[PDB]
RNA sequence: AAAUAUGCAAUCAAUA
RNA sequence: UGGAAGCUGGAAGACGGAAUCGUUAUUAAGCGCCAGGUAGUCCUGGACACUGAAUC
């Protein structure tokens, strides 16, 4: 009961920081735009999403997707204490899929980085990253470097910038350019 | 058959032109559903259902 | 090349892996006629679409 | 063609090859399969049994490894008269791919432990009537 | 709709690192 | 390596029953997970405008649009720039692309929320 | 530019081996799609069916001699496609398209993302016509795809384009002998 | 044997819910779903925290605080949630009550007698009956002439003008041919398609005189049809025609013409989806079979006769705006959900998850709150014998 | 009169409902459709077939000649009796759509789709083909090899001893 | 009216509707063989009642019938325009058998009908 | 192998547009 | 000589890249296909789920005729499809689909340069 | 007739 | 004496004695085609289609 309840609770929160820090315009339009406020409403929404993703007793696999979570939680209830013979056993899944609120929570999940990395990866980008908190990463660190220089001043910032770096300069041994891409999530 | 098969069931049936037998072993709820389904839901014209030698609590 | 006489790709031969009879094998099944019939027996190939009700 | 959809799957059943027909074996997946059964059908009741064993210091030896693990052991154990429950759990064996399915229901896992149950109304690997799944009963047969 | 199908050379012109970067050295 | 995939896997490598581990796994799936070296270095990075939001307001004027354009990284400063104050330093509005209007205001105590049940 | 491209098609084949699967995952995207949030409609996909595949794997009836009698082992397979057009809510339908999935059934997904290119020039008002001296003297219905029907047509028919493109390089390469060249030291 | 003859009776009436109930769980497993649902909500709600405070307010004597449950909330029933029965009832006679405006307005146009009182919560049906009683046909030619001048100066009103000016000896000797060749087409021993069609007439010899039916008997004028005919009527009907063939009866009707169509595209998409709808429920059982035997087996019932209350027309009122939307289930919804509201946690209110739903295009709020009488509805259901 | 008014009623009925059917013509007293359709199938072989009001002109899949798919004559009889049954020799021009099976078969479902275009044609007409028998679908399909056999029935020779 | 007609099949799904919503439980909802009986959930009568009243669920199936049995003049309705559209216009001894003269009798293992012959002998 | 598979492989030959004679000789 | 430079590191490091995703370096209408595959877990990778293509129209392209001729040439008749008017490229070169649509890109790229020098 | 220059299988129009 | 092809062909062989086998119409009989044995190799085994009867 006390699994069920987390996961119930888990469930709101991840209502709330929806409802508190929207996407605008779609999480996929959000990526491709590559907005920085995007960016970081992303990074701040998954951040607080894990760090307030429980931890259960009763199950050792810690499901990010509280669909997943909330439906392991009811079918290990239903197991244990509803089931009067293999019928019911079987019954189980069926039961799960008739419930409204899974219903609604199963179109709800992350994107996952196939539907855009091939994408970004034929269109040509290299300063890019499906993961939210990576692509913040990377931003802020960006932005730390210029700040640090900004104090013949915009020619030092704008070669402090990322985008300003040569290709060949990134390993010694392959002196050629567009070598290196972005890591794939 | 269909029914057995999702009941769990087991046993034996034979059915005829005319007539039909069968005797049938399993959880007490499973049993009672067959039971319901030979009186009310079967799609042929039944004009005579009985049910004999009940046991419950076998091992 | 005497060499591939020891480690070349002819001297692999698909044997049961149920059994080890080296006869009869089916690469969709890699087992021989008893493996096939006792996997197929004991409900293993259900989940995976075998139908024992279709003779051809 | 008086019978399209009796004969639907004719055309790859004899006049193509595995290779280019498109089928999907089982045999790299159900190979992992039967050994995870045999293995779970082995250990898991041992593993129940060690565990109830003493049954006295259970809670005792998780509050100190809390302690030299986490450092704090209050997660578990607010107060005194908290209780924690253990569910019997084995190490998992069958190399599964992690997947970005956000579904999957084995990519999540972190522990490397799976939990595991004793109780299941129905039996997985169904034989065929009187036949005995292999490896079931180990007691040595007698002869008349 | 801001897709910006040429690069505009003036900055890079302005900027000698830019420049630089979108020059291609040779084989 | 398809030759090589025809044989059952080892049985000899599958993994014992401890309960020495079995304890250690139980305390070690509670661990804690710490705030993300993103979240830090935005902090840091806030700190930093704000404590230098004169230089970025005179680089901003003395930049042009088509650096802006040309340089996105000059884009995320300015988004946190903005973010961080109403101030619009360029001298010309920007497009909407290079930077729509969020209408946010700044963290660890931007980001909490409290509630029971 | 990654901006601009549009999700055109998402085609997912479920793949099963169960018909009892195929129909919960049906019925499971069915209901994802009925509880998705914003005239508006939910993104129906056009429903394809897909036929049924079979293989065999034959052997004897006995263990020694007897090659008289013999037995057949029989697998099947199914496949259902669904086809999202002008897709909007790419994160609602892939999450819909991914959780619908049921038992042991996969899915394949086949994504198409379309560049319109360099938009048409905008042509201004065109010039009035006036008066010369002389005269001055003198979705609608349920379950059906929302998108529209003309985009489903030019989508059908660069896929179909792509399909014979595909068979003819594919028949062209094929071999038996791979790496085999006629003429070629053998 | 009035007990076998019960207990047949109990039996079609079963069969004839499964027929009306199609893509539905066999009986056992929707018991046994029940069952583990019963099962799971009293596992989970046994630990809430509501159930502790008030056995402890009632082990301790002390009051319950009204704001608890909400005005709308009511007890679960065997552990698990259900709906205002008055409620839907109420919706019900609204629906009803809106429909049998129109039918009653078309009859009267037609001059129909022994048209019901409105207050009847069955006045759809009675008018549907009063209809057809008032236009029936023997099926014998002898009465053809009869029939035409009793009925054709009725229709002559509603009929197209080039079929209106015509005369009412031109109709009776059409209708005298058409039911002899009727007659012979079914009399000829068919066998294959047409056999079968006629078999599944359901019986009808309790001193009934046998009617014509448009419906059936019609396409036997001509003694070859196409196949294609008996197959789309005995093994799967062409459900998505309907909008075609509603179109071609209002251009026989004459409804299409004029600057602004009478009945235009909008109404051909609502019938298209309202015949989607009645499929839920089995309208293709019903096209493949003969509805009489779903009639005569369907068990009946005495009207409901209770009082209303605000409770019960705000429900009615809910439910109206969520079968218009399209989720006629409440129980689907956050509000009737046991275990937030027992735990206390944030749920959506019935209007807050309607908001965020796609509206009906043809009918909004203010649409469904003039066209649809609550206070009528509960007036009929307050009458009583 | 009378008739003019059933014949009104009638007209009225079929534009209302069955437009398909306004373009007829008068042949030996009685109306014929001036296009019909019709599908057949015989072994592995499906055929469809349109008639069209013409001179009696028959082509076959891409513009190919009756005598050059069916070089046989009781293939092309299998094929055109219909046609001489029902006495409408000449009117009709045939187009038809085959595939699959063989020579006899192809004709066998040709023949079947050109029954079933006529009878829709011409309905009152599908009495001159009961008889002969037109409008039978055989279903039959090739017997399956047998295991144990060299085909569905041939099986090697027995030796005794 | 114009209104009232483009209004009317509107209503008439709504009603549909909710005949669907009724009708896609079992008949004596929410009553079970089960934990209904077995684990009911006094102090909690005001959240869940053990008590339990039929003529409610009597009475809505009593409604519910009139208004599908109506609802079958769409059917009707839908039939006649069928039977309308397949309109044609105005009018215009031995046995005989095929594939034998009477069916073969098999008592060897038909390939075809192997379902029905397997008890048979092969040879 | 059988004659006359041979001749149908010397018959597939023909059909791809290779003239090669059908005598078994 | 001994040492070389390879025709994909060639490629690679002549390929011009966007420096924004606000910026195209294609220009003419496009669609971009590739296949993914989900499921349960499972221990076998499932194959034939790495290649990817492009499809375009050689209208919307709208190139002279001497450049639409030199496109059709380089691409052959296998890649063109006429009764419609389009045209693929493919690239199943490596097991890995971020790999291979880089690939897809630079070599189509490389054609259009091609084509422009016609 | 300034239309065509004509042999048929065992998969695919829910897509050639 | 792995299979296929080509030039020459002085190999038997003219339907086969006592005896002997298969076969229930899309069947007999004829004809081609192809999955599998993870290089090559059967006329074997297992199938597929086309033509297609006669007889108490």
């Amino acid at each position: 009961a006390e699994d069920l309840h987390k996961a119930e609770i888990y469930t709101q929160t991840t209502e709330k920081l929806e409802k508190q820090w929207p996407a605008a315009g779609g999480v996929a339009k959000g990526i491709q735009g590559d907005q920085f406020f995007d960016v970081m409403a992303a990074a701040v929404r998954e951040d607080l999403q894990d760090q307030s993703r429980p931890v259960l007793v009763n199950e050792l696999t810690d499901h990010e997707n509280p669909y997943c979570m909330k439906r392991e939680a009811l079918r290990r209830l239903v197991l244990h204490a509803c089931t009067r013979n293999c019928l019911d056993e079987t019954l189980t899944d069926t039961l799960l899929d008739r419930r409204a609120d899974l219903q609604r929570l199963r179109s709800k999940a992350r994107l996952p980085p196939e539907v855009l990395e091939p994408l970004a990866a034929f269109v040509g980008i290299t300063r890019f990253s499906f993961d939210r908190r990576a692509r913040l990463n990377q931003k802020v660190t960006a932005v730390q470097h210029a700040l640090r220089q900004i104090s013949e001043k915009v020619e030092a910032v704008l070669s402090v910038l990322p985008e300003n770096f040569p290709s060949d300069a990134l390993h010694p041994h392959h002196p050629f350019r567009n070598h290196f891409g972005f890591e794939s999530s | 058959l269909q029914v057995g098969r999702d009941l769990f069931l087991v046993g034996w049936v034979k059915c005829r032109s005319r007539f039909a037998t069968g005797h049938i072993q399993g959880d007490v709820h499973a049993l009672s559903y067959m039971r319901r389904y030979l009186e009310k839901h079967v799609d042929e014209s039944v004009s005579s259902v009985r049910f004999y030698e009940e046991n419950f609590g076998m091992p | 090349i005497p060499i591939l006489n020891k480690v070349g790709q002819y001297r692999i031969r698909m044997r049961c892996i149920s059994g080890g009879y080296s006869r009869g094998i089916f690469r969709f099944t890699r087992m021989a006629r008893m493996g096939m019939l006792q996997l197929a027996r004991e409900g293993w190939l259900k989940k995976y679409g075998y139908r024992p009700g279709l003779f051809r | 063609m008086a019978f399209r959809y009796r004969r639907e799957g004719q055309f790859t059943k004899f006049r193509v090859h595995f290779d280019r027909s498109g089928f999907r074996p089982y045999i790299d997946e159900l190979k992992w399969e039967i050994m995870d059964w045999h293995y779970k059908r082995a250990m898991g009741p041992q593993m129940k049994k060690t565990l109830m064993s003493y049954q006295e210091g259970s809670e005792k030896l998780q509050y100190m490894h809390d302690l030299i693990a986490l450092g704090t052991a209050k997660a578990k154990f607010p107060h005194a008269t908290k209780r924690f429950f253990f569910v019997p759990a084995l190490p998992v064996t069958i190399p599964y791919r992690r997947s970005s399915n956000p579904f999957c229901l084995l990519s999540a896992n972190k522990t490397g432990w799976l939990q595991w149950s004793p109780k299941q109304r129905v039996p997985f690997p169904q034989p065929l009537g009187k036949r005995k799944v292999g490896g079931t009963d180990p007691q040595p047969p007698v002869f008349p | 709709s801001s897709v910006f199908f040429e690069e505009d050379d003036s900055v890079y012109r302005q900027f000698a690192c830019m420049r630089r970067v979108r020059e291609e050295p040779r084989l | 390596r398809q030759m090589m995939k025809w044989y059952w896997p080892s049985k000899y490598m599958l993994q014992d029953v401890q309960m020495a581990q079995y304890f250690q796994m139980q305390a070690m799936r509670f661990a804690p997970r710490p705030a993300h070296v993103s979240l830090t270095t935005l902090s840091a990075t806030m700190e930093q405008c704000w404590k230098k939001r004169d230089a970025v307001r005179a680089f901003f004027q003395s930049i042009d649009e088509k650096v802006l354009r040309e340089n996105p990284t000059l884009q995320d400063l300015y988004g946190l720039y903005r973010t961080l104050c109403p101030d619009d330093p360029l001298r010309t509005p920007v497009d909407p692309a290079l930077w729509r209007n969020p209408g946010f205001t700044w963290a660890d105590q931007r980001i909490v929320s409290s509630s029971t049940n | 530019a990654l901006s601009a491209y549009s999700l055109r098609s998402l085609i997912v084949t479920y793949n099963s081996r169960n018909r009892s699967s195929m129909n919960a995952t049906i019925e499971n995207l069915k209901n994802a799609l009925r509880w998705t949030s914003p005239s508006w409609s939910p993104p129906w996909p056009v429903p394809r069916r897909i036929g049924r595949r079979q293989w065999r794997v034959t052997y004897l009836k006995s263990p020694f001699k007897y090659k008289y009698a013999l037995r057949h082992y029989v697998f099947e397979d199914h496949r259902y496609a669904f086809a999202f057009y002008d897709v909007n809510s790419v994160q609602e339908v892939v999450s819909a398209a991914l959780g619908a999935m049921a038992g042991e059934t996969c899915c394949s997904c086949r994504f198409s993302w379309r560049f319109a290119g360099r938009p048409p020039v905008s042509l201004p008002t065109p010039p009035r016509l006036v008066p010369s001296s002389r005269a001055a003297s003198l979705t609608v219905l349920r379950g059906h795809c929302p998108t529209d029907k003309e985009f489903i047509r030019r989508a059908l028919e660069e896929e179909q384009a792509v399909e014979r493109i595909r068979k003819k390089l594919d028949k062209k390469q094929l071999q038996w002998f791979p790496g085999k060249t006629p003429w070629a030291p053998k | 044997r009035k007990l076998q003859e019960l207990e047949s009776f109990v039996g079609s009436a079963l069969r004839t819910y499964r027929l009306l109930r199609p893509h539905a769980l066999p009986f056992y497993k929707e018991d046994s779903l029940l069952s583990m649902q019963s099962k799971l909500n009293e596992a989970t709600l046994k630990h809430s925290p509501l159930v502790h405070d008030l056995v402890e307010l009632k082990k301790r004597n002390l009051s319950v605080p009204s704001d608890l449950l909400p005005p709308d909330f009511n007890a679960l029933q065997f552990s698990l949630p259900v709906v205002s029965a008055r409620g839907f009832l109420l919706a019900l006679s609204a629906a009803a009550n809106s429909v049998a405006e129109d039918l009653e307005f078309l009859c009267r146009r037609l001059s129909v007698p022994n048209l019901p009182h409105p207050t009847h919560p069955f006045r759809l049906k009675l008018l549907l009956d009063a209809l057809f009683e008032s236009f029936k046909l023997r099926k014998d030619p002898h009465y053809a002439h009869d029939w035409a001048q009793r009925n054709w100066p009725r229709l002559q009103a509603v009929m197209p003008e080039p079929l209106s000016e015509l005369s009412a000896d031109s109709v009776g000797l059409w209708l005298k041919a058409h039911l002899e060749r009727v007659i012979e087409n079914q009399r000829g021993r068919h066998a294959d398609g047409r056999g079968r069609l006629l078999a599944q007439k359901f019986p009808l010899k309790s001193d009934e005189e046998d009617l014509y039916s448009l419906a059936d008997d019609f396409i036997f004028d001509h003694e070859i049809v196409d196949e294609q005919f008996c197959d789309e009527r005995l093994s799967q009907f062409p459900i998505d025609k309907a909008g075609e063939l509603f179109r071609r009866v209002a251009d026989f009707f004459g409804l299409t013409k004029g600057p602004q169509p009478a009945v235009n595209d909008a109404v051909v998409a609502q019938f298209q989806n309202l015949v989607y709808t009645l499929d839920e429920i089995g309208l293709s059982n019903w096209m493949k079979m003969d509805t009489r035997e779903i009639e005569e087996f369907l068990p009946e019932g005495d009207p409901p006769s209770f009082a209303a209350s605000q409770q019960d027309l705000d429900a009615a009122r809910l439910l109206l705006k969520a079968a218009a939307r399209g989720k006629a289930n409440l129980l689907d919804f956050e509000a009737l959900d046991p275990y937030k509201l027992l735990h206390g946690f944030d749920f959506k209110t019935v209007q807050e998850e309607l908001a965020t739903l796609p509206p009906n295009p043809f009918l909004t709020d203010a649409d469904i709150d003039e066209l649809f009488d609550i206070t009528t509805a509960a007036v009929s259901m307050n009458q009583s014998e | 009169d009378g008739s003019s008014d059933s014949a009104l009623i009638s007209g009225a009925i079929v534009r209302a409902f069955n437009p398909e059917r306004m373009k007829v013509f008068m042949h030996n007293g009685c109306e014929w459709l001036w296009q019909a359709e019709g599908t057949g199938t015989r072994k592995r072989a499906a055929a469809h077939v349109i008639i069209r009001r013409g001179t009696g002109q028959v082509r076959v899949n891409n513009d190919e000649d009756l005598y050059v798919r069916w070089p046989f004559y009781y293939n092309r009889m299998d094929v055109l009796q219909p046609f001489f049954l029902t006495g409408t020799a000449g009117i009709y021009d045939l187009f038809i759509h085959v595939r699959g099976g063989g020579s006899s078969g192809q004709a066998g479902a040709v023949r079947l789709a050109v029954g079933r275009a006529l009878v829709s044609a011409c309905p009152a007409c599908a009495r001159l083909l009961e008889e002969d028998m037109v409008l039978y679908e055989d279903t039959r399909q090739r017997m399956p090899k047998m295991p144990g056999r060299m085909k569905a029935r041939k099986m090697r020779t027995w030796t005794k001893r | 009216p114009a209104e009232r007609l483009h209004s009317l099949f509107a209503r008439a799904d709504v009603l549909a509707h909710l005949l669907h919503s009724r009708l896609a439980l079992p008949l004596l909802y929410p009553l079970n063989s089960g934990g209904a009986l077995t684990n009911p959930l006094a102090a909690l009568n005001s959240i869940a009642t053990s008590r339990w009243k039929r003529e409610e669920v009597m009475s809505a199936l009593a409604t519910v019938t009139p208004l599908v049995l109506a609802a079958t003049s769409v059917s009707r309705f839908l039939k006649t325009a069928h039977a309308l559209s397949y309109f044609a216009g105005p009018a215009c001894l031995g046995r005989s058998r095929v594939h034998f003269l009477r069916p073969q009798l098999w008592r060897v293992l038909k390939p075809g009908e192997e379902r029905t012959t397997k008890h048979l002998k092969w040879r | 192998r059988n004659k006359k598979i041979r001749m149908s492989l010397k018959k597939r030959r023909r059909r791809k547009g290779k003239r090669a004679p059908c005598r078994k000789k | 000589g001994r040492t070389f430079v390879t025709p994909l590191t060639k490629l690679q490091h002549q390929a011009a890249l966007p420096r924004s995703p606000l910026h195209a370096r294609f220009d003419f209408p496009h669609t971009v296909h590739y296949d993914v595959f989900w499921g349960p877990p499972q221990v076998e990778e499932e194959p034939n789920k790495s290649g990817c293509w492009v499809s375009f129209r050689v209208a919307d392209l709208k190139l002279s005729d001497s450049q639409e001729q030199r496109l059709l040439d380089i691409l052959g008749p296998e890649r063109y499809d006429e009764q419609t008017g389009v045209v693929c490229l493919e690239a199943d070169v490596f097991p890995q689909l971020n790999h291979n649509a880089a690939y897809l890109g630079d070599i189509l790229q490389q054609l259009m340069r091609e084509v422009k020098k016609a």
